[PDB]
């Protein structure tokens, strides 16, 4: 039954309508000259946007992940990769990026516009091949920078300096491959707009914590996409801000994205995006998912409050630190893309089971339900030690098998019975507990 | 016949047996080891036996808690034998950063096998190509050096880095110079007696492994051929450390010539250069070593590498052995063929489970050799 208000996001239309424009923006960028380039959600997309106003990237992943809503162009796609000879346990994302690459198809209408160069982050072991591929098959050059210097808590001044002289690199790097000379300014506004943008993303997570929580996850993947198309921009940075003051403005007045909310869970990684339908299945039974490390961090940036509690990280000229000069800012902003959380799990495992730990207590969770996702190496290592720990912890926990990107290796059937069979392990879990405390 | 490598089949049957005994002998600590990027040049100049973790290929069930079997079956393998107990004289456990499947098995093992008494996780810069990388992993060699300073107590000085270092160069340079005699027409060294010893290189003390080496030299001038060579071949792939199907390979009517993996090749192939300041003649050896696909962007130097090693052992045809799911290997996989195929190497392509029938391989190995025997 419905205790809590409800209501709808006022701002929807409008983050729908960035994200299209987003997309319409990459394709027709050459009608006035401008740069396009591709790479990772990942990528320090800053140093393009030190070439000016009209650089318009096409970030991989999450171009993949809209192909993927599209069972049909999804398994073209793969298709076509699997022709060209890769292997079909490879990346979901990756292999539909490549196929639409050679059938020559983008999802928005027309041909699959040609990026002028490659910037990408290196982290996961697929995201050199990724873009070595395409960058072969499109003739253009193609910068990588290897973030891999362990985790943040154990960062050294050397392994930071690796990471700034690469980004030196790669700010000569798009000058060479784009013609253009890069411009100081505009490149501290973008990372400035990143620090903004990350941090209040992480902000607006933060206030997810309350109950009736008022965001649910599947609201939040229209919401946290934007940051992974341009989390340099001023458009994003500023819509970060307005969605913060929307939801703000739910909290202050009791709203509930789910008004018979009776269990918060938590997800973890990639859900498979041709059936998110599973999401509203679950609120008949009262459930709301309140997110994920993957939904929190795959590009908010956090750091510990004054409370303990996480929260979105301090922008540095909150902090009396000045960015005034290039060197200055390529090192804040590596620093800064260096504490990412979801980067942290590629060292060791075990961070991410603290942040996943982390967030059950101070999101409030119920019950985790964890994405066993065949079609991502990079952000699927370590989940069986994550789920270990969660286990060992006394929150609930289940498992399904998955993939995001290829509905081939996921059963709607059998998942949405293992997802039924924990609503009701929860509901027996309560009975007991107040059977117990009387 | 004449059991001049059955030295080196034994230390590999009797690994564990012989780390055990050498712990006896010397008084050491074992360093379980993984990945062929562990600067084991530190590990030796701080008195302890690197050995590197490999499978068993037998059946498994204890990994399943621990890593998704989305991933390789050579991790889960490798994390198995020590939750198995297999490598409980090892009191440390150390990687140096690569593919990223594989430090599941390192974290897994550190948090789950009860006789670790330390680990140390390197982060090896991936991008070798980078003009940053060499000063980077200088530092990350020079702190692991500290850190092992640290842990033994016992300063681990210049010229103890260098003494390691010539250990270790020596055991490369003699790996190559046993190589050279598989380039001969009827080579005096089979795929299967080299990979025992590139193998074994890996898990027994470089002092000892290198006598070893050097007897196998003295005899080699001398040593009879019987076998004929049949079909020249190159097997390539990540690890590659079955023996035994190594050996129903050789026995179908060819001979491995030469390998592109890390239980050959790709593991020992280059010596430091000479160089005054030892940490960055450590560090840069690893760097200037043939990468691992994880480390070869934005070139696929790797290509070079193969092709050149295909036609200096003039190679007949190229069998790619891939891990289920290896997703370095797997991206380099179609472009590397073609590059193969195009300067005229037939190529022939085996995937691989923890264990598996040798029959269905072989049925595939006598078929490619009937192509080969055409054009
Ligand atoms: C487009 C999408 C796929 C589907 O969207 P939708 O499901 O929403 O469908 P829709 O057709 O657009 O709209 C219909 C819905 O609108 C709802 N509604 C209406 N008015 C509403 C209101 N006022 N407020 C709220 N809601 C309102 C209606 O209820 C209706 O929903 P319903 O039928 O269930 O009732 C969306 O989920 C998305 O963008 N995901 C992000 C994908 C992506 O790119 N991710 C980044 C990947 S990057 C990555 O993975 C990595 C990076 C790096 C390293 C490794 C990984
Ligand atoms: S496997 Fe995952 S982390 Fe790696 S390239 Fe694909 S989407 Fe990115």
């Amino acid at each position: 039954a419905n205790k809590y208000p409800t209501e709808q996001l006022k701002l929807w239309g409008k983050a729908k309508e960035l994200r299209e424009q987003y997309y319409m923006n990459y394709a027709r960028a050459k009608e006035k000259g401008g740069i396009r380039w591709s790479g990772s959600a990942w990528a320090l997309d800053a140093i393009p946007a030190g070439l000016g106003e009209d650089v318009y990237s096409l970030t991989g992943e999450p171009y993949a992940a809209a192909v993927a809503h599209d069972r049909k162009f999804a398994k073209e796609c793969m298709d076509a990769a699997e022709a060209y000879g890769f292997a079909r346990d490879l990346c979901s994302y990756m292999r539909i990026y490549w196929g639409g690459m050679h059938l020559n198809k983008y999802a928005f209408g027309g041909e699959f516009p040609k990026p002028d160069f490659v910037f990408q982050t290196q982290i996961c072991c697929s995201h050199s091949k990724w873009y070595q591929h395409v960058a072969k098959e499109e003739k253009i050059p193609e910068f990588y920078l290897d973030v891999g210097v362990g985790p943040y808590r154990d960062m050294t001044d050397a392994r930071l300096d690796y990471v700034a002289n690469q980004l030196h690199d790669g700010i000569a790097f798009v000058e060479k491959a784009s013609g253009r000379k890069f411009d100081d300014e505009l490149f501290i506004k973008a990372v400035k707009n990143e620090m903004r943008s990350t941090s209040r993303w992480a902000d607006i997570c933060a206030l997810n914590k309350v109950k009736p929580a008022p965001l649910d996850e599947k609201t939040m993947y229209s919401l946290y996409v934007l940051c992974t198309l341009s989390k340099s921009s001023q458009w994003c940075a500023d819509f970060m801000d307005e969605l913060y003051e929307e939801v703000k403005d739910r909290v202050a007045r009791g709203i509930a994205a789910v008004p018979n909310e009776a269990i918060r869970l938590m997800t973890d990684t990639q859900p498979p995006w041709s059936f998110l339908k599973i999401f509203r299945y679950l609120e008949t039974y009262g459930a709301v998912s309140i997110g994920s490390l993957y939904t929190f961090a795959l590009e908010g940036i956090w750091e510990d409050k004054p409370d303990g509690s996480w929260g979105g990280r301090t922008l540095p000229w909150d902090k009396g630190i000045e960015i005034n000069d290039r060197d200055t800012a390529v090192r804040l902003y590596a620093d800064w893309n260096l504490s990412k959380p979801q980067w942290q799990h590629f060292y060791d495992p075990t961070i991410k089971s603290d942040m996943m730990l982390r967030i059950i207590k101070e999101w409030q969770v119920d019950g985790v339900m964890l994405h066993l996702n065949r079609g991502c190496e990079g952000l699927s290592v370590g989940i069986m030690e994550n789920r270990l720990a969660i286990a060992k912890s006394g929150t609930p926990v289940m498992t399904f098998e998955g993939n995001m990107g290829d509905e081939r290796e996921f059963d709607e059937v059998r998942t949405q019975a293992r997802v039924d069979a924990f609503m009701e392990q929860l509901g027996v879990r309560r009975q007991a507990a107040s059977a117990w405390s009387h | 016949s004449d059991g001049l490598f059955d030295q080196f089949k034994t230390w590999y049957e009797k690994r564990h047996d012989y780390a055990r005994d050498w712990k006896v002998r010397t008084g050491g600590q074992v360093v379980a080891t993984m990945c062929t990027y562990t600067p084991e040049e530190l590990l030796i100049a701080a008195g302890m036996l690197p050995v590197r973790v490999l499978g068993a290929h037998e059946p498994q069930n204890v990994t399943e808690p621990h890593i998704f079997g989305m991933f390789c079956p050579f991790c889960r393998d490798s994390l198995a034998q020590g939750l198995l107990g297999r490598f409980d004289y090892a009191e440390g456990v150390t990687l140096t950063q690569s593919c990223i499947q594989y430090r599941q098995t390192f974290g897994s093992w550190r948090l789950h096998v009860p006789t670790v008494k330390w680990d140390y996780y390197v982060p090896m810069p991936n991008e070798v190509q980078s003009p940053h990388a060499r000063k980077a992993h200088y530092e990350e060699v020079q702190a692991f050096r500290v850190f092992l300073q640290t842990l033994t107590g016992k300063e681990i000085t210049d010229a103890m880095l260098s003494d390691a270092l010539a250990v270790c160069d020596e055991n490369r340079r003699l790996l190559r110079e046993l190589y050279e005699y598989r380039k001969a027409a009827d080579p005096k060294v089979t795929g299967v007696e080299a990979l025992y010893a590139s193998l074994t290189a890996q898990f027994i003390d470089k002092r000892e492994h290198n006598e070893m080496l050097k007897k196998t030299l003295a005899a080699l001038p001398n040593r009879k051929v019987e076998r004929k060579t049949g079909a020249r071949f190159m097997t390539i792939g990540s690890e590659n450390d079955d023996i035994a199907f190594m050996g129903m390979v050789e026995s179908v009517g060819a001979t491995i010539v030469i390998d592109d993996q890390c239980s050959g090749s790709r593991y020992f192939w280059n010596a430091s250069k000479p160089e005054g300041d030892v940490i960055k003649a450590i560090a840069e050896r690893y760097c200037d070593r043939p990468a691992c696909p994880t480390k070869d962007y934005p070139a696929h130097t790797r290509f070079d590498h193969v092709l050149g090693m295909a036609k200096e052992y003039n190679v007949e045809g190229a069998i790619f052995l891939q891990q289920k799911f290896c997703d370095p290997h797997e991206g380099d996989y179609p472009d590397l063929k073609r590059h193969l195929e195009e300067n005229g190497i037939p190529t022939l392509f085996l995937e691989f489970d923890i264990t598996n029938p040798i029959g269905p391989f072989r049925i595939r190995i006598e078929a490619f050799l009937e192509t080969l025997s055409e054009e």
